[PDB]
């Protein structure tokens, strides 16, 4: 406002326990200070004024005001700062993610005096956490429905095939599920397209599931993609998939939106199916390290809106500068109390108030020689998707599933006995691939990795 | 009064035409609150309340419509 | 067949008339050529293989893959190229724009051998344009419904928004509309907060509309925000706003999604309501000039999905370059055939097959002194939203409305007679602000006259 | 195998090295011949019949260019 400290930058202010905190990383134009830029970010995402001539008729003021309470520099980067600001609780609707997004990130990202702006984290109070539904089932309930204890679950997307009839699709699904996998995933581009409509696909996939589950002895599934053009088409696909007796469905929450995802999560909670969320079109928002919305914010918003599985990305190839951040936001969506740790990317202390957790899905070009690492990093509360590491076995679809199953069982059983999994990965796999030709062929096709000379 | 640009302060974001206060002093009655001359048809005669501010002695700033800073959204999206 | 050929970069290939074309601007890593990067963008956004060892198991291929056919470089910039790609028609389903999005801009943006990637334009064939519904009403039907001919429309936003009871909200709306405006707009943060719920706000707004319209004789309106947390709540709000007799509603298509926007558009067509689309949360996708999705692509996707008005932002203060581009896509919202003109950003020739238009909306802190410029740039097929330019008048809300109305009518009457508006706009405003006190007060408060070239 | 690199492209381009951009390599148990030449297990596979690995096709998928021809994308790398 004046020499007077902007009425918005109040560094001696401590936030209540019912305030929504937000941490922006901003970089301002040449010739603009940092404190004024912080106060301006605080005023843009609220009443858009510093003065008091508009929002003063009788008494209402300073209540619906986003005070900014911390500005610091970023170590290493030049001309780049962290701004912590804090919003009241009366600004937000009860049970709506759309409103929170539209209120925080509505039109601040277009501020002219700012060269770049990123939203790094966010903290929801418990008073606001308890007005949302959360995931339909969670981790324990979903583990009890399928009756899979101890090990992580396996899956195999059918990604590269396209233009397949519905019957050959059902046949490949049957061959995979019979061999020893647990789930199977539709390509996310597949919808009601002229070479393969949706009702035929649903019919034949259901037939394959029933056959393989009846002749194997355990519960098996297939993520059917119910993403549709309208609310009506989506609910119609979901009703028909429940009629056939399917345990789990699929959806993507960035092209379809948050209104459709909330609606589908409430339907899934009423009717008792599990929901698998597929993060597509996300690199458009959270790839560049200087503008956009980091992905942990969207992971939190998804844990609030609804979803049981979530794609999180593997960490077998990343360095410790990003493996740390990914492990951070993987703990942000499984546990119940997360302490602030800036090395792992967590900015605020978050308490989830006994809301269930979601389940991380690790996918994308992985094969058998990675199994020791994954079982050590993600733990056993996760899902592992094998795109090409299954359908490419030298002699079929079912043998590849058998190979992956054998490798996973060997690795888990070895971990239970105390053996290390970073020094003895190759040893475990080689000594297990001796009484089974499938695992021998699989080990011979791909190649060992030897992560970093002994470990990591 | 009439300056060329919207006029941020030197190396800052604060508005200049008001120095951050958001309101300015009426440039018709000179803050007095009473007319000085006849204006349209002798219907606003000298001696009564100012025709512009109507006795408040203060009007809204122009370059920064009460925002106090320039780069905002109720003062800037004319670019 | 070896990747000494890349099988995907076919420079002599000529795209059919039933192919969907896309134009990317990319910048590759230090050490990768341009042709390989074009072929890799074509393969990432399709079957992700260059080889035929996987798909072509049974004599079927080449009909579900895109192919680069032009990799010209960018003039001026260093290490940046344009890549044109053509996708077959049988890859996308009908009526669904989420499918187009998730099939083009899916995982391609996460490619590793690319430093940055942006999507600049897109061309839908008529075969695919003809399967979407489009705008509920359009432009002609909308002018006929509201009965306002030969001038832009006028609207006002309400900034005291937060912490204002429902009845005072209704009274402010009544004062504004009675003065002479056409539309009032509901703020985009106001849905159902505990201090002001939605039903008891729709009530008082409808009451004010009925009073002012029965008193003035014109047709008044207020955009009522129906953005809800679910499909059911959204439909409930829309049905209530229709029962009261409201002629227009509002929505946010980037935070609520495209599924909800298509659902609402179908409802609005079946029930005779107009739909106004607000573009919140857009700078998070399309601000930086080197990563994201240009806004004209989203404007096209909107015209396909549904919507009658669309925010586009003022163009009066953009100097050049980034101004002629804006005008560019305004022509992609009102016209029916647009020839390729790279100087204004249009990459491909687009033909809309007699699908209706969309109405631009300008906003963002404009006052009376901008009236000529706007009336000359956007023409008469647009809406002009005023923020502080109406609520800040020294006398009140009805005087500010009257001031803006008088200024607009003067500028329009001056343009009709054949007078240049860039040169002598301020002269017209001054010659009109002589027999009206409100316009004189306005001309004296917003001191900035103009930049008169 | 044919190349001992972990996973690598050609010097500049994105084309994979091990597979030379074809996506399929030659079997390493029978050297393209197509018939065993030594007992490979206890007694399950005896020499003189179809190769146990490739089942008589003499061609197998490639390890790094995981069926594709290059070194990016959802087939040959990890999702961040």
């Amino acid at each position: 406002v004046k020499d007077y400290k902007l009425t918005y930058y109040t560094p001696d202010y401590t936030p209540k326990d019912t305030d929504l905190l937000a941490a922006f990383r901003f970089s301002p134009q040449p010739g603009v200070p940092a404190d004024e830029a912080g106060a301006a970010i605080a005023a843009e995402s609220s009443t858009g004024t510093w003065t008091t001539v508009w929002t003063d008729l009788l008494t209402d003021m300073d209540r619906y005001k986003g005070k900014c309470y911390h500005i610091e520099p970023v170590q290493g980067e030049e001309n780049s700062y962290f701004a912590f600001i804090a919003y009241p609780l009366d600004l937000f609707e009860e049970g709506s993610v759309t409103n929170i997004l539209t209120s925080i990130v509505g039109n601040v990202f277009g501020f002219k005096a700012i060269r770049s702006l990123r939203l790094e984290d966010i903290r929801f109070p418990v008073a606001l956490v308890k007005t949302f539904q959360g995931p339909p089932h969670g981790i324990q309930v979903e583990r009890d429905l399928l009756n899979k204890y101890g090990r992580p679950m396996l899956g195999c997307t059918i990604k590269p095939k396209l233009g397949l009839s519905a019957k050959n699709y059902g046949r490949a699904v049957y061959e995979c599920l019979r061999g020893g996998l647990d789930f199977t995933k539709d390509d996310e581009n597949i919808n009601s397209q002229p070479f393969q409509r949706w009702r035929d696909r649903f019919l034949f996939v259901a037939d394959a599931i029933h056959k393989s589950q009846a002749e194997t002895g355990e519960i098996k599934g297939h993520y059917l993609n119910v993403t549709a053009p309208t609310c009506e088409e989506m609910m119609k696909r979901a009703e028909f998939a429940k009629e056939l007796g399917m345990p789990i469905i699929m959806h993507d929450f960035l092209t379809a939106g948050f209104t459709a995802n909330t609606t589908l999560a409430k339907w899934c909670r009423d009717n008792g199916v599990l929901l698998h969320i597929h993060r597509a079109m996300h690199a458009v928002i959270d790839r560049q390290r200087n503008h956009g919305i980091h992905f942990r914010v969207l992971a939190k918003c998804l844990r609030l809106s609804g979803g049981d599985h979530l794609h999180s990305g593997t960490v077998v190839g990343k360095l410790e500068g990003d493996k740390a951040s990914t492990l951070g936001f993987v703990d942000l969506m499984r546990e119940d109390h997360i302490e602030a740790d800036r090395s792992r990317g967590v900015f605020f202390t978050q308490d989830w108030a006994s809301m269930p957790g979601v389940l991380p899905v690790a996918s994308g070009g992985i094969h058998v020689w990675h199994m020791p690492a994954l079982v050590e990093i993600f733990g056993d509360d996760s899902v592992l998707q094998f795109g090409g590491g299954t359908l490419g076995h030298p002699w079929g679809n079912a043998p590849g599933a058998t190979a992956n199953r054998v490798a996973l069982e060997a690795c888990v059983q070895a971990r239970n006995e105390g053996r290390d999994l970073y020094r003895e990965g190759g040893d475990i796999l080689r000594e297990a691939g001796k009484w089974s030709p499938e695992l021998a062929a699989a080990l011979d096709l791909w190649k060992e990795i030897k992560f970093e000379f002994e470990t990591m | 009064a009439n300056n060329n640009p919207q006029g941020t302060k030197p190396n800052s974001l604060v508005c200049a035409n008001c120095e951050g206060e958001g309101c300015v002093a009426c440039s018709q009655c000179k803050g007095g609150g009473v007319n000085l001359i006849d204006h349209f048809n002798g219907q606003f005669k000298a001696g009564a309340l100012c025709w512009l501010c109507r006795g408040k002695k203060e009007v809204l700033c122009g370059d920064c419509n009460g925002a106090g800073f320039i780069g905002g959204f109720l003062s800037t999206f004319d670019e």
